[PDB]
């Protein structure tokens, strides 16, 4: 069993500049190790086989360099597609051993969150529903800070959030914040506002919905 | 191209074949041997109608498709063509995916007879 | 070329066996090796097994006493048995060829004991404008969450569902101009839901 460690484990980029990547093996595979592309909803892409070998169609700016126990892969003039996990594999000896991964992100130009809030759906309010919607979308970086707060006052027990990765069109990130109430709690307040801290603004982004209005 | 013992253990250990799945590079040195005597070119045709092709001569009803073998089944998914390069690259990944079988080496008819059981590591000593 | 489709439950329950089956389209499964992978919610890959075309099976240490890989050549399919199974061996399961070259979509497998829940959608509307999908409150995973049909797919966000102890719920957003339908699918429930705005 060879143990395949990869490192770095996270990268950021700016678009236009080199990167390596290191594979370092338990004991000496000789030139079998292959490496791997995978994006997001997407099954792994090989790239280089057996450690120097191209693949039919991969851009030639991808270099597979090591042989023996400390393998690399080159990325030179990295591009805005070429974010994602990398993954290295040996197949010299079975079982056959993967890496750990290096996840590439593209660094890009700030991008300020498109804020969105969205009140309780009536169909939802029909059962103990109450649950507010605030999208912030196509946003770079990732560095984000969500608080609800819904008459003024903040509230953090309900709240639910998501986030995407970088994006195939922009390279830049989503998030969705939920915040659940009961429709008891819901009525009885008037208010509700979504306040984002991100790079791009200095002073909070708030985007309400007022019951009332 | 015609190999040397020398040249090609050299080739074959640059080609990460020392200890793949086990085998030491002196199994691969004297398999290409008994098989091809180190001619990359070396073509013998069998009762099938298909072709061994290479320095380690893999069938073209199995491992390679050459459009002249019907029912190949091109198990290493290449054309036999890039067996029959001057680059041992295409011989090489074809006769790794070969021995990662469950027969392994008993898939060469010369290393069963002429290799196994034997100290391969003749065909490599004298060579640096 | 070859078409590969991974197919089985998404819902496992522990100490039970995991069947798996792929579905090879294109060319003979006696034209390559086949192997299985999977990857845990870690990001972490581990290599299963693979058949040979001598029939010879390879199976990871580590599993190797709950693991079968089986062929169906009549079909043009192989299969995957893994038994005992734990809540460990929760994992995105994926066929492939030995080559590495031709890969599935990826078929994900929950194992617990929790309980299969159909989803509740609710519609979400108030330059351009933005409108969304809640699926609140169901399990196991996966759904899909689609805008008409996939027409309306450039300005999609679906967002990776989180877990609330027993129930998961996901939003979709959708950027359309000025100037619209969410289908949700359940496959472990069979459910087929169709909110507008």
């Amino acid at each position: 069993d060879i143990v395949l460690t990869q490192s770095p484990a996270t990268l950021s980029v700016t678009p236009g500049n080199s990167v390596s990547l290191s594979c370092r093996a338990s004991q000496s595979i000789g030139n079998n190790l292959h490496w791997y592309q995978q994006k997001s909803h997407e099954s792994p892409r090989l790239l280089i086989k057996y450690a120097s070998q191209s693949i039919s169609g991969i851009p030639s700016r991808f270099r597979g360099r090591g042989r023996g126990t400390r393998f690399r892969l080159s990325i030179n003039s990295v591009e805005t597609e070429d974010f994602g996990m990398y993954f290295c594999q040996q197949s010299n000896s079975w079982p056959y051993t993967f890496g750990g991964g290096t996840k590439l992100e593209i660094k890009r130009a700030d991008a300020a969150p498109t804020v969105s809030i969205f009140p309780p759906s009536s169909e939802q309010l029909t059962s103990g529903g109450a649950s507010v919607v605030c999208f912030l979308n196509n946003f770079y970086p990732k560095d984000i800070n969500v608080k609800w707060k819904i008459d003024g006052s903040e509230r953090q027990n309900g709240v639910l959030n998501s986030w995407t990765d970088q994006d195939s069109k922009d390279s830049t990130y989503s998030m969705s914040s939920t915040l659940t109430l009961t429709k008891d709690e819901y009525e009885r307040h008037n208010s509700y506002t979504c306040e984002a801290t991100h790079k791009t603004s200095t002073s909070p982004i708030v985007k309400s919905f007022n019951r009332n209005e | 191209k015609v190999f040397g013992r020398c040249e090609l253990a050299a080739a074959m250990k640059r080609h990460g074949l020392d200890n793949y799945r086990g085998y030491s590079l002196g199994n691969w040195v004297c398999a290409a041997k008994f098989e091809s005597n180190f001619n990359t070119q070396a073509t013998n045709r069998n009762t099938d109608g298909s072709t061994d092709y290479g320095i380690l001569q893999i069938n073209s009803r199995w491992w390679c498709n050459d459009g002249r073998t019907p029912g190949s089944r091109n198990l290493c998914n290449i054309p036999c063509s890039a067996l029959l390069s001057s680059d041992i690259t295409a011989s090489v990944n074809c006769a790794k995916k070969i021995v990662s079988d469950g027969n392994g080496m008993n898939a060469w008819v010369a290393w069963r007879n002429r290799c196994k059981g034997t100290d391969v590591q003749a065909w490599i000593r004298g060579c640096r | 070329d070859v078409q590969l489709q991974e197919s089985g439950p998404s819902l496992v329950k522990p100490s039970q066996t995991l069947s798996l089956t792929c579905s090879v389209t294109g060319d003979s499964i006696t034209s390559d090796y086949w192997s299985w992978i999977r990857k845990f919610p870690g990001n972490r890959l581990e290599y299963m097994g693979y058949v040979s075309y001598s029939g010879s099976t390879y199976y990871n240490p580590s599993l190797k006493s709950r693991i079968s890989i089986t062929r169906d050549t009549s079909k043009n399919q192989y299969y995957l048995d893994l038994n005992s199974v734990t809540t460990e061996d929760t994992a995105t399961y994926y066929c492939a060829n030995w080559d590495g070259d031709y890969w599935g979509q990826g078929t994900l497998v929950t194992v617990s004991a929790a309980k299969t829940t159909p989803p509740s959608v609710y519609p979400l509307a108030p330059s351009m404008v933005t409108l969304g999908c809640l699926v609140k409150g169901y399990f196991p995973e996966p759904v899909t969450v689609t805008w008409n049909s996939g027409s309306l797919s450039s300005g999609v966000h679906t967002f990776p569902a989180v877990l609330q102890s027993d129930l998961y719920t996901l939003s979709s957003s959708v950027t359309v101009p000025s100037s619209v339908t969410c289908n949700v699918a359940h496959p472990a429930s069979s459910t087929k839901v169709d909110k507008k705005i």
